């Protein structure tokens, strides 16, 4: 949940 | 490329001085360029259309961002 | 174009040689002799010389595509990597665990009386 939010947030 | 032929063109420009024993200078410069204009990286379309092309891709770049906004 | 306008140059220089050099080339009198084709290669070189600067920003131009079909690629790029964590998200969390709500919930609830069922035929087994 947090790497997609991270992910959401970031190019990778 | 293309700023080299201004250069060549100012070169062409500034040759051929006299009648004697003389190198085909002339001769070797319009084959040169000659070439140069071959490989120009744009005369096989017009300006205006790559242009446009330009903004419809940035269209989908831009929609694709700004989709990308609502993903958020 | 352009390309015409070269073969005009090299052709003019050859009749203007051939008539300062040739004593019976008189007879035979023919383009780059005059002063009229002096003239149209000073237009023809104008006319060279804006074909190129036009030519100069489509180069200009056909780089700035080059740049946005890379941020396509990279905006496409990680959907490669979306796709892949989307498999991954659905097998993470366990689906239809209603099933394993009525199951469980109904073993546990009474647990005061599985144990009490569980303690008088005790030993059951050979």
């Amino acid at each position: 949940l947090e790497r997609v939010i991270e992910m959401i947030q970031n190019c990778l | 490329f293309l700023p080299l032929v201004h250069n060549i063109i100012k070169c062409m420009d500034k040759d051929s001085p006299e009648v004697h024993q003389d190198l085909n200078a002339l001769k070797s410069k319009f084959q040169e360029m000659r070439k140069l204009i071959s490989t120009m990286p744009g005369i096989h379309l017009s300006p205006e259309q790559q242009q446009q092309q330009l903004q419809s891709l940035r269209e989908q770049v831009r929609t694709k961002n700004e989709l990308l906004q609502k993903y958020k | 174009r352009l390309l015409s306008a070269l073969e005009d140059l090299e052709v003019l220089s050859r009749e203007l040689i051939e008539m300062l050099a040739i004593s019976r080339n008189q007879k035979l009198l023919q383009a780059g002799e005059e002063n009229q084709v002096l003239e149209l290669l000073i237009h023809r070189d104008g006319e060279f010389q804006e074909l190129m600067k036009l030519a100069l920003n489509q180069g200009k131009i056909h780089h700035e595509m080059q740049v946005l079909e890379k941020e396509v690629e990279k905006r496409d790029s990680d959907i490669q990597q979306l796709q892949k964590q989307l498999k991954e998200a659905e097998q993470i969390l366990a689906t239809a665990v209603y099933q394993a709500k009525e199951k469980l919930k109904s073993i546990e609830k009474s647990s005061e009386e599985i144990i009490k069922y569980a303690h008088r035929i005790s030993a059951s087994n050979a």
